[PDB]
Order: structure tokens, then sequence, then C-alpha cells
RNA sequence: GAGUACGGUAGAGGGUGGUGGAAUUUCCUGUGUAGCGGUGAAAUGCGUAGAUAUAGGAAGGAACACCAGUGGCGAAGGCGACCACCUGGACUGAUACUGACACUGAGGUGCGAAAGCGUGGGGAGCAAACAGGAUUAGAUACCCUGGUAGUCCACGCCGUAAACGAUGUCGACUAGCCGUUGGGAUCGAUCUUAGUGGCGCAGCUAACGCGAUAAGUCGACCGCCUGGGGAGUACGGC
């Protein structure tokens, strides 16, 4: 994640695209996730909740 | 890739790796590109063993 | 005491959740002035504030204009509290900056991290 | 025998001699039944990072129709060697012989 | 029904070696100067014997970001870096082949998470026990700073888990709709096959609920239950 300052525009849309950038590449996310232990009874359970919310996201759209 | 020919995605063609990847240099979900499933397990493989020879980066800042 | 002069330095923040720290050196990595929010005067929860990284860049900045410095690039490392605050200060400071990296340091597997707090 | 296709990147320092490497490396494989099918050399790439502290290697493809002891000897060479640096061999079931990717841009 | 021969597919299935990149820690060196770290707030702790920060270099150990998915493989326990070698099974298609060669299974034999134990190595991070600081009426706790067994490797033992789908194995029938993994046929759609999921008619259930991956309708064999404590304990055997 980087960026430049190129052709004379204002700090003002530098620093928000690369806000932006960064948050589209996952930096906060990861340090996040490494901040603590999660076992692998935690990360499992974790996953298969997510995996039922997302499958009903998706059936009640219709 | 089932478009006309490949029956597998080499290596050897970084023009197709680089489609791939993201700026930051990480593979792209499938659910992104609409890859199928075997295909995208093609280009993790091709990805990470070119990745081995220096033709791709791991990571954009090295 | 001696003068030397040096121009297109490299600020490097360095944002925590209890702090921030922000370090200006030449292309070599040779630091010349820094600061930091708990040298400010803040000391405590005030501590982890953007207003207190902002105030810590400015101190680094004045000090800094010593030597010239016309240019800075930016390299951010850190998911705390001023993180932006620090960089909107450095320009006000009134240097040129040429880019902005994020050089986050993230494992791909690692040492396994703490155990969780019971809070 | 068996197919095999060996990827092979040489320091920049000796890029000059890579032609002997292969044709003695060639000539030891096919003394002993084996056989040559294709010999491709894109050399001079620039690395996506820094191995061993350069920036610069001479790349080399080879296919070969070898044995276990042309394989272990040539595992030996290229481990025991100082302009080896990497290395790479990934067993396959058929003979490629028809161009991988040579230079394409002008 | 059950097996064999022949192409062909997908896979973190298993074992033995080799090698990668990110990050942490320690150590050496340059710049540089008064803080750093931590918390609900602190304090212990680390710093002017030059810390944290920053740049270059070296040593070592362990885990394998993204891909990653109601995804895959395995009898179960379980298995995620890349490569070579050794090796088990499943799926799929056509033709041929044997001719009931089958299912279950008390004893018995084997595999079996983690912790633990024995002998010998290793030691980055984490962290039982332990020490100090807080909090408190007290605090042998939660919280903070440290930190040893252990976690890793080889061989041997242990033989237990909410070892769970709280649902034994095998076979046959019984409306449908919507996804997905490996693979065939017909003209993107249709059909079909072995898995993996969400709903749902009959039927079943005390109810919750199950509902072709039945807890429905049947057949073959096995294991187990008979009010709550005492107790999965005492004694005896192994
Ligand atoms: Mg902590
Ligand atoms: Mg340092
Ligand atoms: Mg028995
Ligand atoms: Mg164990
Ligand atoms: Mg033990
Ligand atoms: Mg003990
Ligand atoms: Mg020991
Ligand atoms: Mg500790
Ligand atoms: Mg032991
Ligand atoms: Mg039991
Ligand atoms: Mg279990
Ligand atoms: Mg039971
Ligand atoms: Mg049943
Ligand atoms: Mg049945
Ligand atoms: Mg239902
Ligand atoms: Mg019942
Ligand atoms: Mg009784
Ligand atoms: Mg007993
Ligand atoms: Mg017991
Ligand atoms: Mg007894």
């Amino acid at each position: 994640p980087a960026v430049k300052v190129k052709e004379n525009e204002p700090f003002d849309v530098a620093l928000r695209r690369f806000k932006r950038s960064c948050e589209k590449a996952g930096v906060l996310a990861e340090v996040r996730s490494r901040e603590f232990y999660e076992k692998p009874t935690a990360e499992r359970k974790r996953k298969a909740a997510a995996a039922v919310k997302r499958h009903a996201k998706k059936v009640q759209r219709e | 890739f089932t478009a006309e020919g490949v029956k597998e995605i080499d290596y050897k063609d970084l023009n197709t790796l680089k489609a791939y990847v993201s700026e930051t240099g990480k593979i792209v979900p499938s659910r992104i590109t609409g890859t199928k499933a075997k295909y995208q397990r093609q280009l993790a493989t091709a990805i990470k063993r070119a990745r081995y020879l220096a033709l791709l980066p791991y990571t954009d800042s090295h | 005491k001696v003068k030397k002069t040096v121009v297109d330095g490299i600020a490097h923040i360095h944002a925590s959740f209890n702090n921030t720290i922000v370090t200006i050196t030449d292309r070599q990595g040779n630091a010349l002035s820094w600061a930091t929010s708990g040298g400010s005067g803040f000391r405590g929860s005030r501590k982890s504030t953007p207003f207190a990284a902002q105030v810590a860049a400015e101190r680094a900045g004045q000090a800094a204009l010593e030597y010239g410095l016309k240019n800075l690039d930016v390299n951010v490392k850190g998911p705390g509290p001023g993180r932006e605050s620090a960089v909107r200060a450095l320009n006000a400071c009134g240097y040129k900056i040429a880019s902005i990296t994020d050089v986050t340091p993230i494992p791909h597997n690692g040492c396994r991290p703490p155990k969780k707090r019971r809070v | 025998m068996r197919h095999y296709e060996i990827v092979f990147l040489v320091h920049p320092d000796q890029s000059e001699q890579v032609g002997g490497m292969v044709e003695r490396y060639t000539k030891a494989i096919e003394e002993d039944g084996g056989k040559i099918h294709r010999l491709e050399d894109w050399g001079r790439r620039q690395l996506a990072y820094a191995i061993n502290n350069v920036h610069k290697a001479h790349y080399v493809l080879m296919n070969v129709e070898c044995s276990a002891k042309a394989l272990a000897e040539l595992e030996d060479n290229f481990r025991y060697n100082d302009a080896v640096i990497r290395n790479l061999v990934m067993r396959r079931d058929e003979a490629v012989t028809e161009q991988s990717e040579m230079l394409k841009a002008e």
C-alpha cells in the first residue's frame, strides 16, 4: 500500500487516496487478527457462524 | 480459460498470472474474478511456484 | 553543535495503541530529530489520541527544519490512532510530501501471539 | 525413462560461460541413455527480490528424459556449485518441445 | 449382489529427505536524545553504563498470510509453504472376465486429540508452577511485568475426551424446489452418477423437531437400558 503526489494536487486527496488504498489492502484487519491468539476451535466456530449468516443473507434476497 | 485452450495455467505465462494478483501482490479471491474452483486451484499453485523463481514478488514491499 | 546540511528526509510514524513516535532521518536511516506523544506532556489516556500525535509531529518537524529538509517521504507503521494526523501535521510544518507508504510488518505464520485477555 | 523439466538461474558474474555448463550437463545426462527435448535460454532478467544480495540472474530452461542416476548426479552438480543460486525440478508426463514464452515483446 | 483386468480424473490421504519468504527474539555496528512499555487508572519493569526509534549485518527455532470455500481427502482420531522419491484408497467410461465368492460379528487384534511418562537432542514465540505490581473487606483469581516444565524432533509407553450428527453397520422402497464439489452423456439448457448444504408434502414424534445424508415404510446381525443418590465408587482380577 503506497501512493504518490503527482501533478500539483492538494494534500487532501492524496491522503484520502492513501487511506482507501490501505483499507483495500487490509492492514488494520490483519493487525487486529494477530493481536491475540485464537484457538482452532474458536476459528472454526467463527467460520461456521459467518457461513451460516452469509447463506441466510444470500437466501433472504429472494 | 475455458474460452479457447490452455489445458492448465502455467507458471511461465507472466501475462496471465499478473491478471490474478493485486497491486500488493496477493492472490485474488475466486469470488471476485469469477474463476472456476479447479482453475482457481491451478492459479494458486502456479502463482506460488512462479513466486519461488523470483518472477513474481511475494510482497510489494521487500 | 557542529553544522551539517541534509535535504530530502524520510519521516517514520510509529503508531501503536498506546503512543506514537515520529522520527525524521536521511536516506541512510540516520535519525536527526524525533518526538513522542509522551514527551509532549500528555501522559495517560490523553497519550492515545490524534491530538497528541499531531503535536508530536509538529515538534519533530520544527526540530528538523534546522538542517533544511525541504522534502520528506513518509513511512506509516502501526494500527493505532495518530496514523493520519501526524502526516497532516508534517505537511503543515512546511515540508513537501513526495509519497506515503505503509510498512506495517505482517507475519505469514510467525510466532503465536499472547493469550486473550478475559475482561 | 522419465520426463523432467528443470529451471535454473545462474549468478550474473558467471553469466558468460553458461553455455559450458549446459553442454557438460547435457552430455553427462545423455551419455547414460538420457535425452534432451527442449533447451531454452532467456537469461539476464530482473529479480522480484534480492537473492544473495543480487538483483540479476541468468535464467535457463531444459526438458530432459532421464533416470534416477542422472537425476541424482545433476542435483548434486546444482547443489555444490556456487553459480547456481536457485533451482526447480518439476517432473511431468509429456515431452513439451515448442516454445514457452521466448521474447514476445519487441 | 460382490470382486478382476483396461484408459482417465480430483484431492491439507500417509511416510522419507531437500529448500523458501514474511515476522518475532538475541547479538555486533552507525546516527541520535530523554523517555519507552503497560493500564479503566496505575505501578512493577527497561533507560543517560545511552534505552525505545531508525539503518546495515549475523545466528537460531517454530508456524505456513493472501488463495480459503455449507470447499476437499481419510474408518475414525485427523490432515493447509514448495519440490523430488516411496505408497493406500475413492470417483469416472466402454468392453471383457469369475460365478453368490455376501452382510453382521461375542471373544480377539490394530489405529486412536490433547495432557502426561521414559531415554537422548533442541530452546525464537507462548506459557502451567513460581516471583513481583495492582484491585479488593480479603484475592492463594481475573488485570500488568517477568518466567521454568511443556509446546518441537527420534524411539518407546499411556489408551482416555461434549472421541458429538449426543443418531451402530449393511440393503431396498417413498412428492418436490434451491445451491455447491469430482465426472460422464443429449440438444448455454436437459439428463444422469458419487459426495456436501438450505427449505419442504406425506409419514413419524411427548414436544422440540426429523423429513432420499429419515428420527418414514421394511429386512439381517450386533452393543446397551430398567427410579435419584451411595457410584462408574469399594473389594478382587487383568
Ligand atoms: Mg499483551
Ligand atoms: Mg533497535
Ligand atoms: Mg469387541
Ligand atoms: Mg502430545
Ligand atoms: Mg510430556
Ligand atoms: Mg509430572
Ligand atoms: Mg528433555
Ligand atoms: Mg512474557
Ligand atoms: Mg518429553
Ligand atoms: Mg468414554
Ligand atoms: Mg472431536
Ligand atoms: Mg457416547
Ligand atoms: Mg438409522
Ligand atoms: Mg439406506
Ligand atoms: Mg427441514
Ligand atoms: Mg424417539
Ligand atoms: Mg440404583
Ligand atoms: Mg475405578
Ligand atoms: Mg474417569
Ligand atoms: Mg481395581
